[PDB]
């Protein structure tokens, strides 16, 4: 009933965070801020009323069912997770994390078939590596015999590298041994600002 | 020309000087005699907004009933604030009488006359009066007793149905008697009788009204989730004795879906250690009087709470509520508001 | 000044019950409800229920009906929470809250200005399970002027954490060890990778060292190109 977006914002100090919440029901909407290792704090209530202690850099707006929290001139204390709320309902949350600017860098893409050692176990894991890219935003889609896959992959992302300011991501596709041997072509498709078109790395099961 | 304002109301009643009954004695010193010829002026082409949940008449009635109980139903022991107060607690004559609330000079009461008025919003037929109708200060939980009935259909009342923290008042258009009794010769054991045929039909109508407010979802009743006995059970005072009646049978979802027809008998018990609704603490009273203790009341309303939570089910669950006695006064004062003439 | 102080964190096993308290001060305790909200990293904050001190009236979230009990002590102005039949899904930080607007005559429950400092509760089995370590092999043809990726997949261990080094810590450049993920099975897995010159694949040996202290497991795995 409360749809908060986006999931993650990667921003530099001085920039502005724009966080939106779609509702479908009737009631006053609130926004909370949770700093790392701290209790959540009331930022906004009743759509746009700033709580006590909240600077005017925070502002709430509403267009139809869409509520927006905008945080201008980001400071250190502003980073953390934000939640919208209506009665007992809360949004999924938006993580606003510190990003250090650098030039755009395309990811190097690598795909890994399941090990023979693992295929003895009865399960198969296919790994896709997105190495050293910027900015953080990247889409990974799995295809098996050119069919879009959903619900059988998990991703993990590294913290921004302290030296070259890049990110890395790994996506793991997990299938049963039986379901794996049913198909031939395994592919991960990567879209990123640093690529003029989406890049696909793939292998044909069996052949080396 | 007038505006919404608040003031110090005075009270009127038909209390008798020869009565030793508690409410009568209080009203004798606190109220004036009623007007034999009350005046009501029907206002034409006048639409006014009302809000029963923000009516300060309610706050003054609350002060009066507290003062009445404090000056009368004195406990043998008053356990509050860590300290212990021991007073004299003689048996009394207890029977609530109707009480009228009226405005002083410069102020007038506006009365909503829309038959389907739900408590908030605009009202088409508005009249002008100096006093309210006679309201009995009946203190109870879960069930509203001896009150006024809704004119046309059953009316659902809430400050905001979408808010599970807000109490729901169900206003009945047909009263259903409840007959509670403590027979002579365990002296603290009692019971209430209810005609299961009338109740289950009324209850069925309540669920159909609730369907209208909740998108035709399945309406389910459940016993309270927890709390003190005063609210997990039907709590009320009869003849000076505090009754605690179990209402699990009054909310039988099976009987509103055969065999349920007949007479419902609720298990009751008269307690001596009670939690005071004045928000004070615990009070200890004397053992119940001998003889047949009995009082017959009209169930005219129901206090409900609605279940919440991050769910997606197609049923709404309601449970008998109460505990905030100010809500009892809201259920009768809902159609009145005080305005000031210039 | 309104304050809410909660009891200390605790560790539980599946099946257990947990009990936490929240002591309130700085206002008239009976005037407004107390709520319980639990935050779990990655999940939406969840409202568990409210409790009105007056008569101890309660309202529990539907999905927690039967497992949860909220009570209060009037004298010490303390609210209590009990949650039974704990499972992994109950691992969270638990907060008590109270609305911003609260007078003797009226309140609005939901604008949570006041939060307790939070009570972390972890619910996990005492059992442990060591990782399965599978190689992530480079490629087939060695390009003499390019870089190759390799690593090892560290799968199905419990509980956290595992650590990975390469060649006993001699190899650090270009190493990425990813944050673990929690699989449907209730078990964790992660990957550790490293990019290396493709010309070293026939010369240099690459071993990933996996450490998992809870199961007392240390495993070394040699990652080499598949022969064909
Ligand atoms: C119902 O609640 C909303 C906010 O939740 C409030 O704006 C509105 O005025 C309320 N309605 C009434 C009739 O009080
Ligand atoms: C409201 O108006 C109608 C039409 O004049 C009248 O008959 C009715 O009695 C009024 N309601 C009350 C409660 O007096
Ligand atoms: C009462 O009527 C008003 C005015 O139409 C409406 O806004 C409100 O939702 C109604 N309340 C209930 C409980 O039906
Ligand atoms: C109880 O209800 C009957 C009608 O059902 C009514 O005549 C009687 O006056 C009511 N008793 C009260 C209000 O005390
Ligand atoms: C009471 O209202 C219900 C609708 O909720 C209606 O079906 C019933 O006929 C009414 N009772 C009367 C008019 O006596
Ligand atoms: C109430 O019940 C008692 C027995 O439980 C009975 O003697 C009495 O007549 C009843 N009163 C009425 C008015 O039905
Ligand atoms: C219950 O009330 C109905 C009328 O609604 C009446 O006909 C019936 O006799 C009553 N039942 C008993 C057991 O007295
Ligand atoms: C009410 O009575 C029912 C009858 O079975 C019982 O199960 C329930 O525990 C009682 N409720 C309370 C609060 O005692
Ligand atoms: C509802 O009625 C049925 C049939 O008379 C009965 O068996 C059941 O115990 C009742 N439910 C209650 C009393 O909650
Ligand atoms: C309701 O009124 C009747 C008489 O009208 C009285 O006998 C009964 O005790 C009253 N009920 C309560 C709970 O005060």
């Amino acid at each position: 009933v409360l749809t908060q977006s986006p999931g993650t914002l990667s921003l530099s100090p001085g920039e502005t965070a724009i966080i939106s919440c779609r509702t479908s029901q009737y009631g006053s909407l609130a926004w909370y801020q949770q700093r790392p290792g701290q209790a959540p704090r009331l930022v906004i209530y009743s759509g746009s009323t700033r709580a006590a202690g909240i600077p005017d850099r925070f502002s709430g707006s509403r267009w139809g069912p869409d509520y927006n929290l905008t945080i201008s001139n980001l400071e250190s204390g502003d980073f953390g997770v934000y939640y919208c709320q209506q009665y007992e309902f809360f949004g999924q949350g938006t993580k606003v994390q510190v990003d250090i600017k650098r030039t755009v860098a395309a990811p190097s893409v690598f795909i890994f078939p399941p090990s023979d050692e693992q295929l003895k176990s009865g399960t198969a894991s296919v790994v896709c590596l997105l190495n050293n890219f910027y900015p953080r935003e990247a889409k990974v889609q799995w295809k098996v015999d050119n069919a879009l896959q959903s619900g059988n992959s998990q991703e993990s992302v590294t913290e921004q590298d302290s030296k070259d300011s890049t990110y890395s991501l790994s996506s793991t596709l997990t299938l049963s041994k039986a379901d794996y041997e049913k198909h031939k072509v395994y592919a991960c498709e990567v879209t990123h600002q640093g690529l003029s078109s989406p890049v696909t790395k793939s292998f044909n099961r069996g052949e080396c | 020309v007038w505006k919404d304002a608040d003031t110090t109301l005075f009270c009127a009643s038909d209390a008798k000087a020869h009565e030793t009954e508690v409410h009568n004695v209080w009203a004798t010193h606190a109220c004036v005699p009623t007007d034999p010829n009350p005046q009501e002026i029907h206002l034409e082409n006048v639409t006014e907004n009302f809000n029963m949940w923000k009516n300060n008449m309610v706050e003054q009635m609350q002060e009066d009933v507290i003062s009445l109980w404090d000056q009368s139903l004195q406990p043998c022991v008053k356990l509050t604030g860590g300290s212990v107060i021991k007073q004299a607690c003689p048996k009394i004559s207890f029977d609530p009488i109707p009480i009228h609330y009226c405005t002083p000079a410069g102020y007038v009461i506006l009365k909503c006359n829309d038959k389907n008025f739900n408590g908030t919003g605009p009202c088409k037929n508005v009249s002008s009066v100096q006093c309210t109708h006679g309201i009995k200060p009946v203190v109870s939980t879960q069930l509203l007793l001896n009150g006024s009935l809704a004119e046309e259909e059953i009316i659902i009342r809430s400050e905001n149905l979408t808010n599970n923290a807000k109490t729901i008042i169900v206003h009945l258009n047909k009263s259903v008697e409840i007959n509670c009794t403590r027979p002579s010769n365990d002296i603290r054991k009692a019971y209430c009788e209810i005609n299961g045929t009338k109740w289950n039909k009324v209850l069925k109508q309540v669920t159909e009204k609730l369907k209208e407010h909740f998108n035709n979802k399945t309406i389910i009743f459940q016993p309270p989730s927890g709390g003190d006995l005063e609210i997990t059970m039907h709590h009320f005072n009869c003849r000076g004795e505090f009754f605690y009646c179990n209402t699990t049978q009054l909310f039988n979802n099976t009987c509103i879906g055969k065999g349920c027809n007949g007479t419902i008998t609720l298990p009751c018990k008269i307690k001596q250690i009670i939690n005071m609704w004045q928000g004070t603490g615990q009070a200890m009273y004397a053992p119940p009087i001998d003889g047949k203790i009995n009082c017959v009341s009209n169930i005219t309303g129901i206090l409900l709470t609605r279940d919440g939570g991050a769910n997606n089910t197609s049923n709404e669950t309601f449970r008998p509520g109460g505990g905030n006695i100010k809500d009892n006064w809201r259920s009768e004062l809902y159609k009145y508001k005080v305005v000031q003439i210039e | 000044q309104v304050r809410l102080s909660q009891s200390g964190g605790q560790m539980k096993k599946p099946g257990d019950s947990m009990r936490i308290s929240c002591r309130a001060s700085g206002y008239e305790f009976i005037n407004c409800p107390i709520n319980w909200i639990r935050l779990a990293p990655g999940k939406r904050p969840e409202w568990m229920g409210w409790m009105k001190p007056r008569y101890g009236a309660v309202s529990y979230a539907r999905q927690l009906q039967g497992r949860v009990t909220m009570t209060r002590d009037m004298y010490s102005e303390t609210a209590f929470l009990e949650l039974r039949s704990l499972t992994s899904d109950d691992t969270a930080v638990y907060f008590c809250t109270r609305g911003k607007y609260c007078t003797a005559r009226d309140y609005y429950n939901w604008d949570f200005e006041h939060w307790g400092q939070g009570t972390p509760v972890t619910v996990s089995s005492a059992s442990t399970k060591g990782p399965s370590v599978f190689p992530l092999a480079p490629s087939s043809k060695s390009t003499s002027g390019g870089t190759a990726a390799l690593g090892c997949l560290v799968k199905d261990y419990f509980p956290e954490p595992v650590t990975v080094s390469w060649n006993s810590g001699a190899l650090t450049s270009g190493v990425h060890t990813f944050p673990a993920v929690l699989q449907s099975s209730g078990l964790y897995s992660l990957s550790s990778v490293v990019t290396v010159p493709s010309s070293s694949l026939g010369t240099q040996t690459y071993i990933c060292n996996v450490n998992h202290k809870p199961s007392n497991t240390k495993v070394d795995k040699k990652v080499e190109p598949k022969s064909c």
